[PDB]
Protein backbone atom coordinates (compact mmCIF):
# COMPACT_ATOMS: atom_id res chain seq x y z
CA UNK A 1 0.00 0.00 0.00
CA UNK A 2 1.17 3.43 -0.48
CA UNK A 3 0.23 5.44 2.61
CA UNK A 4 2.45 3.17 4.48
CA UNK A 5 5.50 3.62 2.66
CA UNK A 6 5.02 7.77 2.35
CA UNK A 7 5.58 7.58 5.79
CA UNK A 8 8.99 6.23 5.22
CA UNK A 9 9.71 8.50 2.13
CA UNK A 10 8.43 11.84 3.82
CA UNK A 11 10.42 11.40 6.87
CA UNK A 12 13.87 10.99 4.66
CA UNK A 13 12.70 13.80 2.47
CA UNK A 14 12.30 16.21 5.54
CA UNK A 15 15.94 14.83 6.63
CA UNK A 16 17.94 15.38 3.73
CA UNK A 17 16.26 18.91 2.98
CA UNK A 18 17.18 20.02 6.44
CA UNK A 19 20.84 18.62 6.14
CA UNK A 20 21.28 20.10 2.57
CA UNK A 21 22.56 17.05 0.91
CA UNK A 22 23.10 19.04 -2.11
CA UNK A 23 24.59 21.99 -1.21
CA UNK A 24 28.10 22.03 -0.12
CA UNK A 25 28.72 26.44 0.68
CA UNK B 1 -0.36 -3.50 25.27
CA UNK B 2 3.36 -2.72 23.59
CA UNK B 3 2.07 -1.42 19.93
CA UNK B 4 4.71 0.42 17.16
CA UNK B 5 5.98 4.04 16.53
CA UNK B 6 7.86 2.92 12.99
CA UNK B 7 6.44 6.05 11.34
CA UNK B 8 9.78 8.02 12.08
CA UNK B 9 13.33 8.39 10.42
CA UNK B 10 15.85 6.52 13.16
CA UNK B 11 19.78 7.09 13.73
CA UNK B 12 20.63 4.43 11.93
CA UNK B 13 18.50 5.22 9.08
CA UNK B 14 19.94 8.75 9.01
CA UNK B 15 23.26 7.39 9.36
CA UNK B 16 22.88 5.20 6.02
CA UNK B 17 21.15 8.22 4.18
CA UNK B 18 24.23 10.61 5.20
CA UNK B 19 27.10 8.39 4.29
CA UNK B 20 25.88 6.80 1.26
CA UNK B 21 27.41 9.06 -1.72
CA UNK B 22 25.38 7.13 -4.44
CA UNK B 23 22.31 8.94 -3.24
CA UNK B 24 24.36 12.26 -3.69
CA UNK B 25 24.93 12.08 -7.48
CA UNK B 26 20.64 11.86 -7.51
CA UNK B 27 20.45 14.77 -5.29
CA UNK B 28 22.72 16.29 -7.13
CA UNK B 29 20.15 17.41 -9.78
CA UNK B 30 19.18 20.46 -9.50
CA UNK B 31 15.26 19.17 -10.80
CA UNK B 32 15.69 17.01 -7.66
CA UNK B 33 16.57 19.84 -5.06
CA UNK B 34 14.07 22.25 -6.08
CA UNK B 35 11.43 19.17 -5.57
CA UNK B 36 12.90 18.35 -2.35
CA UNK B 37 12.75 21.90 -0.91
CA UNK B 38 9.26 22.91 -2.33
CA UNK B 39 7.79 19.53 -0.68
CA UNK B 40 8.47 20.32 3.07
CA UNK B 41 6.77 23.82 2.66
CA UNK B 42 3.61 22.55 1.08
CA UNK B 43 0.78 21.94 3.51
CA UNK B 44 -0.39 19.00 2.16
CA UNK B 45 2.59 16.36 1.84
CA UNK B 46 0.75 13.33 0.36
CA UNK B 47 -0.77 15.70 -2.50
CA UNK B 48 2.21 16.79 -3.33
CA UNK B 49 3.72 13.16 -3.73
CA UNK B 50 0.69 12.23 -5.48
CA UNK B 51 2.61 14.40 -8.27
CA UNK B 52 5.86 12.86 -8.10
CA UNK B 53 4.73 9.44 -8.41
CA UNK B 54 4.35 10.04 -12.08
CA UNK B 55 7.90 11.75 -12.78
CA UNK B 56 10.80 9.64 -14.25
CA UNK B 57 13.43 11.54 -12.51
CA UNK B 58 11.62 12.18 -9.06
CA UNK B 59 10.74 8.28 -8.99
CA UNK B 60 14.67 7.08 -9.02
CA UNK B 61 15.40 9.58 -6.52
CA UNK B 62 12.84 8.10 -4.13
CA UNK B 63 13.78 4.59 -5.53
CA UNK B 64 17.45 4.66 -3.95
CA UNK B 65 16.20 6.38 -1.04
CA UNK B 66 13.51 3.96 0.01
CA UNK B 67 16.08 1.73 -0.91
CA UNK B 68 18.45 2.87 1.57
CA UNK B 69 16.16 3.14 4.81
CA UNK B 70 15.06 -0.51 3.97
CA UNK B 71 18.41 -1.88 4.10
CA UNK B 72 19.24 -1.12 7.51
Amino acid sequence: DIYTYEKKLIKSIEYITKNKFFDDS
Amino acid sequence: GPHMDYDMLTEEQKKKLKEDHTLKILLKNNYVREVFKQFTLSNDKIGYLSHYINDPTIVQVIDHIMKTIDDT
